[PDB]
RNA sequence: AGCAGAGUGGCGCAGCGGAAGCGUGCUGGGCCCAUAACCCAGAGGUCGAUGGAUCGAAACCAUCCUCUGCUACCA
């Protein structure tokens, strides 16, 4: 935002720098293909299979994620064509992930 | 110097100005179309509409035409306005500034060689020289360039009153560089359609008799831009001399190409 | 000069320029340029001159070995012998007519003036291919039998896949000429077996005879560029005719008549015509000077037309006598015919279209190609064995010889016919 | 080839007889709690060659070349 006020009861913050699980079973990353709106959104995932993506609790108004970037992404127990969100990364992070050689290096930031 | 016919501006007058300065209450600015003596414009008369920028207005360093609302003879209050301005007067306007310009570097020569170690040098030269030539024809839209121009083309207009030195050199280079080359946008209009084989040396004849009366020896521009089209540009004078070779000469090729078989263009 | 008129006549996609260039050396160009859609289009000329060394292979001016350029994925090289000079054996010119179908009667006009022809086959499309045999039935009519079939296209074309297109056009073709002229393949992407090419076709066509002492007939095809240049306008010192003579030797400095004619001001009929009288200026062939125009050969006559007449191409297929020829210039004419019983120059990989055309009907207009003359007319009778045409243009009628009547099918007119004036 | 335009000083269009002209963009500042709108601030520099007048020339005027626009042919 633009400074404004009422934006300081509540819990300021930041991001004090920090790290990194992964995949895990079922757990994975995925990079951002749309921006719908109402709340939901879509997300393909790195491995070649599609999937529409699903915000989570907290990190609803608490944190925005911008079109196009690595996301992590849990995968439903059951369900197939949709799956949740959990625990995105930094664009910084995603670029050391490439780096290092553990998600396919495919996709430009 | 000067660079205008009278040194103070009348009333109601067109006039050009450069800004040097930008006032609270509105422009002071210098005259470059009289003396460097000063006049004041007020914010109030610039526009009958809202302002919301300022320097996209007027602004230091620009030519802006205007309009003399009032004068105090005797104090050199010269009052302006930019509020009565038409594009017409600016076009009057820029044209009496860039004349008086030329003909003021003219007479910028004289005084190169004459005593000028005083500013007022130049202003000996003008008040006899510049009144007798622009005063004549100045009742008929004409500025002292008009009789310069005159004088080049034919030469009794500066030797009917005092003739300077060195100066008709330069004067003659400098009206005969600028103000030509010079110039015939005479062409030829001529439609031509032959059943003919002897038409290759039917308009042989033809082009070489554009013009009457004169020897066969005549320098002239041929054109061929498409086959039935004969472009002769005609005698180069001034187009209201070879009004007459013009409108004539298209009559001859297209009579002489008839009679050697078939209808043609007239 | 010229002694012989060989055709290069081939439908689409075969390519024209390489194979052009390797038997003339001369490009074959027209408007345009820009280059071309495909294969040319335009009614194409050209001369070359055939050497030998005393071998059946034809050199360039450097005769020890050639190059060629066609490709830079291999290098082809052919031998014609070693240097000390060669023996001019006859100078050749060449007709490039249109390769394409809409073309059909520019083709035949640029045909009728031929004294052999060089069917270039194509392998890439359908093995009986339509304007194969269109081609071959109008040489047969026209008075030739001095063909030799080029299979031009045959690069990446299979062999057998090239074997039996030529059986099949061989075996359509089989009421029509083409058992005693050879087949030929050849590659245009290597210029290979070029060599074997100049053996051919100065045994299966050689000068056919012509009457010298006849009087002289020319018969122009394509206009002229002239004038335009420079110094000295306008209009010009004027216009040139491409055109073959098939009857008579035309000397310099002879008047010529141009013997359609232009039709008399404020004509309330179809007559009266009134031919066109310019003498020659000049008598070019190839890129050398002559004093004489034999016949049997593509000469630029130079007359003092001036350039309105030639500032496009307006003089194709008109008849120029010299001079007061006899040749009657008809207005309406009496035509002998006789229809095929299929639609010629038409024919797809499934039976759509091409079988029996219905009778003409009086009141139609159809492209009646009489010498290497286009004329449109209106058929105003029409008995089985005896129509009569009006026509829009005058045409002169050298000899009563042959016609081709086309018929519009569709977009364009297509060949329906032949017979003899009479 | 006839006619027309141009031969950047960020972009695009190229304005006139005073050395970036116009429109736009980018970057920064100002206003505002903030954004938009609005207001200001920029930037190594014969602008294809050969010449003349000139204080000076993309621009005042010529002689040449090249690229394109419209028209259009020599080849």
């Amino acid at each position: 935002k633009g400074g404004k006020n009422r934006r300081r009861g509540k819990n300021e913050n930041e991001s004090e720098k920090r790290e990194l699980v992964f995949k895990e079973d079922g757990q994975e990353y995925a990079q951002v293909i749309k921006m719908l709106g109402n709340g939901r959104l879509e997300a393909m995932c790195f491995d070649g299979v599609k999937r529409l993506c699903h915000i989570r609790g907290k990190l609803r108004k608490k944190v925005w994620i911008n079109t196009s970037d690595i996301i992590l992404v849990g995968l439903r127990d059951y369900q197939d064509n949709k799956a949740d969100v959990i625990l995105k990364y930094n664009a910084d992070e995603a670029r050391s992930l490439k780096a290092y050689g553990e998600l396919p290096e495919h996709a430009k930031i | 110097c000067r660079f205008y016919q009278h040194k103070f501006p009348e009333v109601e007058d067109v006039v050009m100005v450069n800004v040097r300065s930008i006032a609270e209450m509105g422009a002071y600015v210098s005259l470059l179309e009289y003396n460097n003596i000063e006049g004041m414009i007020l914010l109030s008369e610039l526009s009958r509409r809202r302002i919301r920028s300022i320097n996209k207005l007027i602004r230091i360093g620009r030519n802006e035409c205007v309009v003399v609302i009032r004068v105090d003879k005797e104090k050199g209050y010269i009052d302006l306005s930019k509020r009565r301005v038409s594009p017409e007067e600016a076009i009057k306007c820029e044209d009496k500034f860039t004349k008086s310009k030329t003909v003021y570097s003219i007479l910028r020569h004289v005084a190169e060689v004459l005593e000028y170690t005083k500013d007022e040098q130049l202003e000996s030269l003008f008040q006899r020289t510049a009144w007798v030539f622009d005063d004549k024809y100045k009742r008929p839209g004409y500025g002292a360039y008009d009789a310069f121009k005159h004088a080049v083309s034919d030469p009794s207009i500066l030797d009917s009153l005092d003739l300077n030195e060195d100066e008709r050199e330069v004067l003659i280079n400098n009206i005969n560089r600028r103000l030509t080359p010079q110039a015939v946008k005479i062409r030829a209009d001529i439609e031509v359609a032959c059943y003919g084989y002897e038409g290759i040396d039917a308009v042989k004849e033809a082009l070489r008799a554009g013009l009457n009366c004169s020897t066969e020896t005549m320098p002239i521009k041929i054109n061929l831009i498409a086959p039935p089209r004969y472009v002769m540009t005609t005698t180069t004078l001034e187009r209201t001399e070879g009004l007459s070779v013009l409108n004539q000469a298209m009559a001859v090729i297209k009579e002489k190409i008839e009679e050697k078989r078939g209808v043609f263009n007239v | 000069q010229a002694t012989i008129n060989i055709g290069t006549i081939g439908h689409v996609a075969h390519g024209k320029s390489t194979v052009v260039k390797a038997i003339s050396g001369v490009h074959t160009v027209r408007f345009k340029n820009e280059l071309e859609r495909n294969i040319t289009i335009k009614l194409g000329y050209a001369n070359a001159k055939i050497y030998k060394l005393d071998d059946p292979s034809c050199p360039r001016p450097e005769c020890y070995r050639s190059c060629g350029s066609s490709t830079p994925d291999e290098f082809p090289t052919d031998i014609p012998g070693t240097k000390g000079n060669f023996k001019l054996v006859r100078h050749v010119s060449f007709v490039d007519c249109p390769g394409h179908d809409i073309l059909m009667a520019t083709m035949l006009n640029g045909a009728a003036v031929m004294d052999a022809a060089l069917l270039l086959i194509a392998g890439n499309e359908s093995c009986p291919q339509p304007q194969t045999s269109e081609h071959l039935a109008a040489i047969e009519i026209m008075k030739l039998k001095h063909i030799l079939i080029l299979q031009n296209k045959i690069d990446l074309v299979k062999e057998s896949q090239a074997k039996e297109q030529y059986e099949q056009i061989l075996a359509f073709v089989q009421g029509t000429v083409a058992e005693g002229a050879p087949i030929i393949p050849i590659s245009a992407q290597l210029k290979y077996n070029i060599e074997v090419v100049c053996e051919y076709i100065v045994k299966k066509i050689p000068v056919p005879p012509r009457d010298f002492t006849s009087e002289p007939r020319l018969i122009v095809i394509r206009s002229f560029d002239v004038n335009k240049p420079g110094c000295e306008v306008d209009d010009l010192k004027g216009g040139v005719a491409g055109g073959s003579i098939l009857k008579g030797v035309l000397k310099v400095g002879q008047e010529i008549e141009v013997r359609p004619g232009i039709v008399s001001k404020d004509s309330e009929g179809k007559l009266m015509c009134k031919p066109i009288f310019s003498k020659i200026v000049s008598l070019f062939a190839e890129h050398n000077d002559l004093q004489y125009a034999a016949p049997g050969g593509l000469i630029g006559v130079g007359t003092k037309i001036d350039p309105t007449l030639c500032r496009a191409d307006r003089m194709v297929g008109q008849v120029l006598g010299a001079v007061g020829a006899l040749p009657e210039i008809f207005t309406e004419l009496e035509i002998s015919y006789f229809l095929l019983r299929r639609l010629l120059g038409v024919r797809t990989e499934g039976d759509k279209k091409a079988a029996k055309v219905q009778k003409l009907s009086k009141n139609e207009v159809l492209m009646v190609n009489i010498g290497s003359l286009s004329t449109g007319g209106r058929v105003s009778a029409v008995k089985a064995d005896l129509g009569k045409i009006v026509l829009t243009n005058p045409v002169c009628t050298e000899v009563g010889e042959k016609i081709a009547l086309s018929r519009r099918v569709e977009k364009h007119w297509r060949l329906i016919g032949w017979g003899q004036i009479r």
